[PDB]
Protein backbone atom coordinates (compact mmCIF):
# COMPACT_ATOMS: atom_id res chain seq x y z
CA UNK A 1 0.00 0.00 0.00
CA UNK A 2 2.65 2.00 -0.80
CA UNK A 3 1.46 3.81 -3.90
CA UNK A 4 2.92 5.14 -7.20
CA UNK A 5 6.47 5.21 -7.53
CA UNK A 6 8.83 6.21 -10.55
CA UNK B 1 14.08 -6.31 15.71
CA UNK B 2 15.44 -2.77 14.55
CA UNK B 3 19.13 -3.39 13.46
CA UNK B 4 22.34 -2.46 14.94
CA UNK B 5 25.45 -1.45 13.28
CA UNK B 6 28.00 -1.40 15.68
CA UNK B 7 28.57 -4.32 18.62
CA UNK B 8 31.64 -4.36 20.09
CA UNK B 9 31.58 -8.18 21.17
CA UNK B 10 31.15 -8.97 17.61
CA UNK B 11 34.06 -9.90 15.90
CA UNK B 12 34.19 -7.67 12.28
CA UNK B 13 36.51 -7.03 9.32
CA UNK B 14 36.68 -6.12 5.81
CA UNK B 15 37.98 -9.02 3.61
CA UNK B 16 38.08 -8.45 -0.40
CA UNK B 17 34.70 -10.22 -1.02
CA UNK B 18 33.11 -7.53 1.62
CA UNK B 19 35.39 -4.96 0.08
CA UNK B 20 33.23 -5.89 -3.56
CA UNK B 21 30.22 -6.44 -1.77
CA UNK B 22 30.75 -2.36 -0.59
CA UNK B 23 32.54 -0.70 -3.81
CA UNK B 24 30.73 -3.31 -6.38
CA UNK B 25 27.33 -4.54 -5.33
CA UNK B 26 26.20 -1.59 -2.68
CA UNK B 27 27.77 1.12 -4.86
CA UNK B 28 25.96 0.09 -8.22
CA UNK B 29 22.89 -0.30 -6.38
CA UNK B 30 22.97 2.97 -5.17
CA UNK B 31 23.08 5.05 -8.55
CA UNK B 32 20.18 3.36 -10.12
CA UNK B 33 17.18 5.38 -10.65
CA UNK B 34 15.10 2.53 -8.46
CA UNK B 35 16.96 2.54 -5.36
CA UNK B 36 15.66 5.97 -3.88
CA UNK B 37 12.95 3.82 -1.95
CA UNK B 38 15.72 1.41 -0.18
CA UNK B 39 18.06 4.08 0.83
CA UNK B 40 16.91 4.48 4.64
CA UNK B 41 14.47 2.20 6.55
CA UNK B 42 10.83 2.34 5.39
CA UNK B 43 9.33 5.42 6.22
CA UNK B 44 5.97 4.11 7.88
CA UNK B 45 5.07 7.77 8.67
CA UNK B 46 6.10 9.50 5.36
CA UNK B 47 3.93 6.68 3.65
CA UNK B 48 1.13 6.37 6.06
CA UNK B 49 1.08 2.63 7.26
CA UNK B 50 0.07 2.07 10.29
CA UNK B 51 0.51 -1.99 10.21
CA UNK B 52 4.39 -2.10 8.65
CA UNK B 53 6.01 -2.57 11.52
CA UNK B 54 3.63 -5.33 13.12
CA UNK B 55 4.13 -7.14 9.86
CA UNK B 56 7.70 -6.60 9.27
CA UNK B 57 9.36 -7.60 12.71
CA UNK B 58 13.28 -7.96 10.80
CA UNK B 59 13.45 -4.15 9.14
CA UNK B 60 16.71 -3.80 6.66
CA UNK B 61 17.41 -1.14 4.27
CA UNK B 62 20.64 -0.50 1.78
CA UNK B 63 21.74 2.88 4.50
CA UNK B 64 21.80 0.16 7.32
CA UNK B 65 24.17 -2.06 4.82
CA UNK B 66 26.32 0.78 3.82
CA UNK B 67 26.82 1.64 7.59
CA UNK B 68 27.63 -2.32 8.53
CA UNK B 69 30.11 -2.09 5.71
CA UNK B 70 31.43 1.39 6.86
CA UNK B 71 31.74 0.23 10.64
CA UNK B 72 33.50 -3.22 9.73
CA UNK B 73 30.35 -5.14 11.02
CA UNK B 74 30.25 -7.74 8.97
CA UNK B 75 32.80 -11.47 9.28
CA UNK B 76 31.79 -12.55 6.27
CA UNK B 77 30.62 -11.33 2.83
CA UNK B 78 27.24 -13.67 3.55
CA UNK B 79 26.43 -11.79 6.36
CA UNK B 80 25.70 -8.48 3.95
CA UNK B 81 24.13 -11.15 1.08
CA UNK B 82 21.74 -11.83 4.09
CA UNK B 83 21.16 -8.44 4.40
CA UNK B 84 20.03 -7.73 0.88
CA UNK B 85 18.21 -10.36 0.74
CA UNK B 86 15.75 -9.55 4.20
CA UNK B 87 15.17 -6.44 2.62
CA UNK B 88 13.93 -8.16 -0.32
CA UNK B 89 11.92 -10.72 0.95
CA UNK B 90 10.48 -8.01 3.52
CA UNK B 91 9.22 -5.75 0.41
CA UNK B 92 7.46 -9.12 -1.16
CA UNK B 93 6.15 -9.83 1.72
CA UNK B 94 4.50 -6.57 2.62
CA UNK B 95 3.20 -4.87 -0.94
CA UNK B 96 1.47 -6.93 -3.61
CA UNK B 97 3.05 -8.35 -6.79
CA UNK B 98 2.12 -5.63 -9.27
CA UNK B 99 2.63 -2.98 -6.85
CA UNK B 100 5.39 -0.43 -8.33
CA UNK B 101 7.85 -0.93 -5.38
CA UNK B 102 8.26 -4.73 -5.88
CA UNK B 103 9.15 -3.81 -9.64
CA UNK B 104 11.69 -1.69 -8.36
CA UNK B 105 12.96 -4.59 -5.59
CA UNK B 106 12.69 -7.18 -8.49
CA UNK B 107 15.08 -5.00 -11.04
CA UNK B 108 17.70 -4.29 -8.34
CA UNK B 109 17.54 -7.67 -6.85
CA UNK B 110 18.45 -8.75 -10.49
CA UNK B 111 21.77 -6.55 -10.26
CA UNK B 112 22.11 -7.56 -7.38
CA UNK B 113 22.00 -11.05 -8.33
CA UNK B 114 24.28 -10.58 -11.05
CA UNK B 115 27.05 -8.48 -9.08
CA UNK B 116 27.45 -11.29 -6.67
CA UNK B 117 28.05 -14.14 -8.86
CA UNK B 118 30.68 -12.29 -10.02
CA UNK B 119 32.47 -12.02 -6.83
CA UNK B 120 36.10 -13.14 -6.65
CA UNK B 121 36.51 -15.91 -4.40
CA UNK B 122 37.82 -15.23 -0.78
Amino acid sequence: RKGVKS
Amino acid sequence: SMPEVSNPSKPGRKTNQLQYMQNVVVKTLWKHQFAWPFYQPVDAIKLNLPDYHKIIKNPMDMGTIKKRLENNYYWSASECMQDFNTMFTNCYIYNKPTDDIVLMAQALEKIFLQKVAQMPQE
